[PDB]
């Protein structure tokens, strides 16, 4: 959610109608992303600029975050392996690549794969 | 652990990132709410008010015939949990909840809140 407008049908209870269900009204709404640009969040200048310029995507196509960048946003896994929704910056996409290549591997294949990529790994750190 | 450790704080301090390159940085955001996020550096009071205010118009139109006179009113708003002259003598057995509702009054005012 981001505006009063898209949020309204969930207040009327009219949203649930698209699915042939009785009107199903809600009591309130929370806005997480929508506020990240506000004059008073500590989000850095260049970062607010980055956030805006992300084209969104309808609920129609959010599933694609799992694979490609989708509206400028990918999922990426934390150190613990739980999914995280991040802006698809260069660093984040490296993090995603390592997520798929290096961190992916069994703890047995770790140290060998690192050494065979040491030059590459060390380079991509320094760049992105 | 060296890679992913403590990696949320750069979004807010790019002066300490390699060369202030946001493109190196973890920023969190939703794919669907991203489309509604456009107006940079807009005061938070505005964003929130923008939503409430907009809900208020749509609501007025639909169920109030755009007449603000039709909106019922009350002294102060809130304090509701999701669930002319008299004398109350009190005993051991008097229900506390019932008792206060009496002294509270039905009209929402200073005496209602006082009890
Ligand atoms: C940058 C960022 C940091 C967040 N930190 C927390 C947190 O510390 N605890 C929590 O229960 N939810 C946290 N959330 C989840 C939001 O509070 C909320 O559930 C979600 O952002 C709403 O989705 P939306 O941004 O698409 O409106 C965070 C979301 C974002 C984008």
């Amino acid at each position: 959610f981001g505006s009063a407008d898209d949020t309204y049908p969930y207040l009327t209870g009219e949203w649930s109608t698209k699915f042939d269900y009785p009107p199903m009204p809600f009591d309130g709404f929370l806005f997480g992303s929508r506020v990240m640009i506000a004059k008073e969040v500590k989000t850095s200048p260049d970062a607010k600029k980055c956030i805006a310029a992300c084209t969104g995507v309808p609920d129609d196509k959010w599933e694609q975050t799992y694979k490609k960048p989708t509206g400028g946003i990918v999922t990426v896994r934390s150190e613990m392996g739980e999914p995280i929704h991040k802006i698809a910056t260069r660093g984040v996409m490296l993090w995603k690549e390592f997520d798929e290549t290096i961190f992916n591997l069994p703890k047995n294949k770790l140290v060998p794969t690192l050494e065979a990529k040491r030059d590459y790994i060390i380079s991509r750190l320094n760049a992105d | 652990i060296f890679f992913k450790k403590d990696s949320l704080w750069q979004s807010e301090h790019l002066e300490a990132v390699v060369d202030q390159d946001v493109q190196r940085t973890c920023i969190l955001h939703g794919p669907v709410a991203a489309q509604f996020t456009k107006v940079i550096d807009e005061p938070i009071k505005s964003i929130m008010d923008g939503i409430h205010d907009g809900h208020i118009k749509k609501l007025l139109h639909q169920y109030y015939g755009d007449d603000e006179s039709k909106i019922p009113a009350v002294e102060y708003f809130g304090g509701e949990s999701p669930v002319d002259s008299a004398v109350f003598k009190a005993t051991s057995s008097t229900d506390e909840e019932s008792w206060f509702k009496a002294l509270a009054g039905s009209e929402i005012n200073w005496r209602h809140a006082s009890f």
